[PDB]
RNA sequence: AAAACUCCAGUUGACACAAAAUAGACUACGAAAGUGGCUUUAACAUAUCUGAACACACAAUAGCUAAGACCCAAACUGGGAUUAGAUACCCCACUAUGCUUAGCCCUAAACCUCAACAGUUCAACAAAACUGCUCGCCAGAACACUACGAGCCACAGCUUAAAACUCAAA
C-alpha cells in the first residue's frame, strides 16, 4: 500500500502471449508458495491443526526425496538385462 | 611388520565446504546483499536450499533483511528495482 | 554502589592511566558501560575486603560472595520488574542455594 | 539435501520435544505410488461462448453465424481427439520418467532392508 | 556501550540539513555521549512512504551517528528524536562492529538418522 | 594495546569545538555500505 | 533481450505502446472472488473508463462464479474501454477466483491488448483472523 | 486404544454437572 | 615370501589413492546393444554407452581410457541397516588406447 | 439458494490499543506452561547427586472482579436454509470472550501418556534391550474426576478421596 504500486509481482507481455504471462505469473506465486498461503487463509487454521499440518508436509517431504534419491541412484541399473538366459 | 599399516589422521582429506558468505561482515546497510538473498517479484526471503548459506549465514541474513526494511532501507514486497542486475548466487529459476 | 567515574576491572592495572585525558577516562569510566560490570567490581571489591586470598574462585566462600552478588542484582531487577516470574525463581532458587553452600561452610 | 533426522523425533536420550510426529514409521517403501487420473476439463467452453453470442445476437439463425459454429464443432473434433491422443499416449509413456510398474519392478530388484 | 544511531532526515538543503544534524548530537552530548563519527549514507528514495509528524515523505537523506553513551541515556535519544519533526526515522543500535566475528572451520556435514527404528521384520 | 588503540583513536571526535566543522565535512562526504557477493566468495562493490 | 521485468518509472526506457511509455497506459483491475469477478478500467491518472462485472452483464447468483461470466464481463468492459478510446491496457487481478484468466480471455477478445500482468491479492503478514473452518 | 473408559467417564461427568445444576 | 601387507602397499590400487578424478584404461567384455560392459581392475566392472562418434571402434577386447568418479557406487537410504550397492562403478569414456 | 446490505461496490489517498507472510528444508531458548515483526535496558539458580501430597513460586485455554480498547473472529441469541423434527452441521447479523491494566481462579489427551542422576550395547504392538541408585506412584471391573470430612480470595469450584449393593469379568 505504502510502496510503489506497479514492480511488485508484475510479469511483462512478450509478442501478445498473455497465457505465457499468467502461467508465469502463477508459477512465480506458487514457487514462493504465495498461493497456497491464499488458500490456507481463507479459512482460519487453529494453532494445534498448524503444528500437525507442518509436520506431516515436513515428513512428507523427507520421505519424498529420499525415494527420488532411491530412483534416481537405480535409474542407471534400468539397463537391458546383461545375462540374458542366465 | 615395516609395511603394515599405521595410525595416522586421514591425508587426502578436503578441506571443509565454506558458505559463500564465511568470514564476510553481514550488516543491515548492506541492501545490495541483502537484496541478493530475496525474490526480485514478491521479495520473499529464501531458504537455506536456494541461498546455500550456512545456518548462522541464513539466521545473519534473515534478521539484516528484518532490521533494515522495518528501519526503511530495503522494501518488504519487491527487490529495490536497480538490484536486478547484480551476481545471482541464488539456486532458483522462474523463467521456464 | 560504585562511583560512575570507576573503572573495568579488566583495565584496572593499565600503567597509563591517571594521564589520559578526560574523556578516554569518561569513556573507560562506569558510566559509559553496563551494570554486569558493576558487578564484577562489587563481587572483587566485595572480595578483597572479605577473603583471603581473592584469587581462587574455586572455594565455598568465594562462591558464596559470587552468588550473593547474583541475588541483588535478581532483587534489584524484581523491583522495577514486579511480574517477572522467571527471575523471581531464580532469586528464591538462588537465595536457596546460598543458604545451602552457608550451611556448609558455617559445617 | 534431505532434511536431517537426527533429533525431530521422539526417542529415548533425546532432550527435546519431537520435531516431527510421523504418522507412519519413515522408512522408504518398495511401492511407488499409481499415477493419478486428470480431472475434469470442461472444454470448448470459449468457442461455445462466440457461438452462442452470435446467436442471441442474430435471432437464433444458423446461417447467421456458421463460422463460429464451425469453431465450436471443431473444437469439439479436436477436444475428443486430444482424449483419445492423451490415454494413448499416457499408456505408451509417461513424459520425462518411467512408469509406476516399472519403478516397482526396478524397487523390487534392490529392495529396502529395515531389518538385520 | 558503542552505539549506532541510523537517521533518515528530511529532503531539505545545506544549512537546515547541517541545522537537524547539529541539534541532534548536541542533544546526544547532552544526554551524556561521546560520539565518534557522523556519516553520510546519502540522499535517496525511500523504499516505501514513511508518514511522519503529519508528512507523507517519499525521499530522505540517510546519515550515521557512531558514538558511545550510557546505558540509561538510549531511551532519551528515542523520545528526543520522536518529537524532532525533521526526522524521519531514527533508530539506535548497539555498533555492529563491536561483536567480534567467530572463525568459521566450514559447513560440518551432517549424515543421514541411523538406529530411529527397531530392526523388527514389520 | 587496546588503551592505546583508544588513545589515538580519540583525537577524531567529535566535540562541541568541532561540531559545525565536522558536520559541513560529512555533509560533503558519502560513505557507501552497499557490497555484493558472487558464486565465488569474492566481494563486487 | 527481452524482460519479464516491468519499467522503473525514473529512467530512460526505449519500450513505447502507440506514443505512450509504460506509466500512462490505462489500467484494467479484475477482482475474482469465488462468487464474482469485477472488472473496472481506470486511466493512469485514476479516472474510471469503463466498469463491468457478471451480476451487471446478467448471470444472478451461483452462474456468476463461473469463467464464462468473466469472460462476458471482460467483454463488455473491453467494449466500454474501446468506446472511450483505451488499446493498451496494464492488468492487475486481486483474488483467486475462477475467472481470472477468464476475465483477461473476455477483455484480449472484447479488443484490448495486454502489456503488463500483476497481481494485487491480499495477504496479510498475519493481521486479521480469518472465518473458522467450515465443517462441509 | 480406543476411548471407551474416557466415553464411560465423560457421561459420568456429565449426568453430575447437570445434578449440581439441577439441585 | 613377501607378507600381505608388503604385497598391499606396492600395489598399484593402493598407489591410486582417491579413485575420483583418476584417468584408468579399460578392456571391453562384454556388448549389451550399445551399452559396452568394461574392466579396469578393480572389484566391479563400468558400464558405458557407446560413443557415436568413431562408433564401431569399440568391440569385445578394445582398450579404452575412462576417467573414473567412483569404484563400487552405492548409498545408505530411509529406513536401510546395510547400503544399496548396484554392483558397478562409475566412470566416464574418453576415448581408446 | 434464501435471508442480509444497497448509509452498497471498484480504483486512489489518509489511517490501529488487533495479529505477527516469507525466513522455518532451521531445532534454538525456557523448570514446566510456553516462546518465531523490529530496537534498547535488565537477564537465563547450583564446581557432587536424589529429595517437600506437612511448604514456597509458577502453571495453556476457558472462566470470575473492576476500569479501558475495538479491526477481525466468535459461545449465546435472532434471522434464512435443511429436515419427519433440526434446540445441529450450511449462510447472514451480533454479544460474552479473545487485547491492555490490576487482582483472582489453579484446570488440560498440562501426553514425547516414556521420572532425576550415572553407565552399557526381546510376550504383542509402539519409540531396541538393560544395569546401579533414589524418590513418586500403582495392586480385578464398576460404584467413582462420586459421597462425607478438611483446606482454599474458589460458593454450579478445586485438591484430597471412600464405602454399601452388584459382577466373573473388565
Ligand atoms: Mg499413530
Ligand atoms: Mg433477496
Ligand atoms: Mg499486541
Ligand atoms: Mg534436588
Ligand atoms: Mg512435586
Ligand atoms: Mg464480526
Ligand atoms: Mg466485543
Ligand atoms: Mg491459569
Ligand atoms: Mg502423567
Ligand atoms: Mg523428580
Ligand atoms: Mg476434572
Ligand atoms: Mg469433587
Ligand atoms: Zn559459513
Amino acid at each position: 500500500a505504502k510502496h510503489l504500486k506497479f514492480i511488485a509481482r508484475t510479469v511483462m507481455v512478450q509478442e501478445g502471449n498473455v497465457e505465457s504471462a499468467y502461467r508465469t505469473l502463477n508459477r512465480i506465486l506458487t514457487m514462493d508458495g504465495l498461493i497456497e498461503d491464499i488458500k490456507h487463509r481463507r479459512y482460519y487454521e487453529k494453532p494445534c491443526r498448524r503444528r500437525q499440518r507442518e509436520s506431516y508436509e515436513r515428513c512428507r517431504r523427507i520421505y519424498n526425496m529420499e525415494m527420488a534419491r532411491k530412483i534416481n541412484f537405480l535409474m542407471r541399473k534400468n539397463r537391458a538385462d546383461p545375462w540374458q538366459g542366465c | 611388520n615395516e609395511d603394515l599399516p599405521i595410525s595416522m589422521e586421514n591425508p587426502y582429506k578436503e578441506p571443509l565446504k565454506k558458505c559463500i558468505l564465511c568470514g564476510k561482515h553481514v550488516d543491515y546497510k548492506n541492501v545490495q546483499l541483502l537484496s541478493q538473498f530475496v525474490s526480485p517479484f514478491t521479495g520473499c526471503i529464501y531458504g537455506r536450499h536456494i541461498t546455500g548459506l550456512c545456518g548462522k549465514k541464513q539466521k545473519e541474513i534473515t534478521k539484516a533483511i528484518k532490521r533494515a526494511q522495518i528501519m526503511g532501507f530495503m522494501p518488504v514486497t519487491y527487490k529495490d528495482p536497480a538490484y536486478l542486475k547484480d551476481p545471482k548466487v541464488c539456486n532458483i529459476r522462474y523463467r521456464e | 554502589d560504585p562511583p560512575p567515574s570507576t573503572l573495568l576491572k579488566d583495565y584496572q592495572n593499565v600503567p597509563g592511566i591517571e594521564k589520559v585525558d578526560d574523556v578516554v577516562k569518561r569513556l573507560l569510566s562506569l558510566e559509559m558501560a553496563n551494570k554486569k560490570e558493576m558487578l564484577k567490581i562489587k563481587q572483587e571489591q566485595f572480595m578483597k575486603k572479605i577473603v583471603a586470598n581473592p584469587e581462587d574462585t574455586r572455594s565455598l566462600e568465594a562462591r558464596i560472595i559470587a552468588l550473593s552478588v547474583k541475588i541483588r542484582s535478581y532483587e534489584e531487577h524484581l523491583e522495577k520488574h514486579r511480574k517477572d516470574k522467571a527471575h523471581k525463581r531464580y532469586l528464591l532458587m538462588s537465595i536457596d542455594q546460598r543458604k545451602k553452600m552457608l550451611k556448609n561452610l558455617r559445617n | 539435501a534431505t532434511p536431517s533426522l537426527r533429533g525431530r523425533l521422539a526417542r529415548f536420550g533425546n532432550p527435546r520435544k519431537p520435531v516431527l510426529k510421523p504418522n507412519k514409521p519413515l522408512i522408504l517403501a518398495n511401492r511407488v505410488g499409481e499415477r493419478r487420473r486428470e480431472k475434469g476439463e470442461a472444454t470448448c467452453i470459449t468457442e461455445m461462448s462466440v457461438m452462442m453470442a452470435c446467436w442471441k445476437q442474430n435471432e437464433f439463425r444458423d446461417d447467421a453465424c456458421r463460422k463460429e459454429i464451425q469453431g465450436f464443432l471443431d473444437c469439439a473434433a479436436r477436444a475428443q481427439e486430444a482424449r483419445k491422443m492423451r490415454s494413448i499416449q499416457e499408456t505408451l509413456g509417461e513424459s520425462g520418467s518411467l512408469l509406476p510398474n516399472k519403478l516397482n519392478k526396478l524397487l523390487q530388484r534392490f529392495p529396502n532392508k529395515p531389518y538385520l | 556501550p558503542r552505539y549506532e544511531l541510523a537517521l533518515i532526515l528530511k529532503a531539505m538543503q545545506r544549512p537546515e540539513t547541517a541545522a537537524t544534524l547539529k541539534r541532534t548530537i548536541e542533544a546526544l552530548m547532552d544526554r551524556g555521549a561521546i560520539v565518534r563519527d557522523l556519516e553520510n549514507l546519502g540522499e535517496r528514495a525511500l523504499p516505501y512512504r514513511i508518514s511522519a509528524h503529519s508528512q507523507q515523505h517519499n525521499r530522505g537523506g540517510y546519515f550515521l551517528v557512531d558514538f558511545y553513551a550510557p546505558t540509561a541515556a538510549v531511551e532519551s535519544m528515542v523520545e528526543h528524536l520522536s518529537r524532532d519533526i525533521d526526522v524521519i526515522r531514527g533508530n539506535i543500535v548497539k555498533h555492529p562492529l563491536t561483536q567480534e566475528l567467530k572463525e568459521c572451520e566450514g559447513i560440518v556435514p551432517v549424515p543421514l538418522a541411523e538406529k530411529l527404528y527397531s530392526t523388527k521384520k514389520r | 594495546r587496546e588503551v592505546l588503540q583508544l588513545q589515538e583513536e580519540v583525537k577524531n571526535f567529535i566535540t562541541r569545538e568541532n561540531l559545525e566543522a565536522r558536520v559541513e565535512a560529512a555533509l560533503d562526504s558519502r560513505k557507501n555500505y552497499n557490497w555484493a557477493i558472487t558464486r565465488e566468495g569474492l566481494v563486487v562493490r | 533481450k527481452f524482460s519479464i521485468y516491468p519499467p522503473i518509472p525514473g529512467e530512460e526506457s526505449s519500450l513505447r505502446w502507440a506514443g505512450k511509455k509504460f506509466e500512462e497506459i490505462p489500467i484494467a483491475h479484475i477482482k475474482a472472488s469465488h462468487n464474482n469477478t469485477q472488472i473496472q478500467v481506470v486511466s493512469a491518472s485514476n479516472e474510471p473508463l469503463a466498469f463491468a462485472s457478471c451480476g451487471t452483464e446478467g448471470f444472478r447468483n451461483a452462474k456468476k462464479g463461473t469463467g464464462i461470466a468473466a469472460q462476458t464481463a471482460g467483454i463488455a468492459a473491453a467494449a466500454r474501454a474501446k468506446q472511450k478510446g483505451v488499446i493498451h491496457i496494464r492488468v492487475v487481478v486481486k483474488g483467486l477466483g475462477p475467472g481470472r484468466l477468464s476475465a483477461m480471455h473476455g477483455l484480449i477478445m472484447g479488443g484490448l491488448e495486454v502489456i503488463s500482468i500483476t497481481d494485487n491479492t491480499p495477504i496479510p503478514h498475519n493481521g486479521c483472523r480469518p472465518r473458522k473452518a467450515r465443517k462441509l | 486404544k480406543n476411548v471407551l473408559k474416557i466415553r464411560r467417564r465423560k457421561m459420568n461427568h456429565h449426568k453430575y454437572r447437570k445434578l449440581v445444576k439441577k439441585t | 615370501v613377501e607378507s600381505f601387507a608388503s604385497m598391499l602397499r606396492h600395489s598399484p590400487l593402493t598407489q591410486m589413492g582417491p579413485a575420483k578424478d583418476k584417468l584408468v584404461i579399460g578392456r571391453i567384455f562384454h556388448i549389451v546393444e550399445n551399452d559396452l560392459y568394461i574392466d579396469f581392475g578393480g572389484k566391479f566392472h563400468c558400464v558405458c554407452r557407446r560413443p557415436e562418434v568413431d562408433g564401431e571402434k569399440y568391440q569385445k577386447g578394445t582398450r579404452v581410457r575412462l576417467r573414473l568418479l567412483d569404484l563400487e557406487l552405492t548409498s545408505r537410504f530411509l529406513g536401510a541397516t546395510t547400503d544399496t550397492t548396484v554392483l558397478e562403478a562409475n566412470a566416464v569414456l574418453l576415448g581408446i588406447q
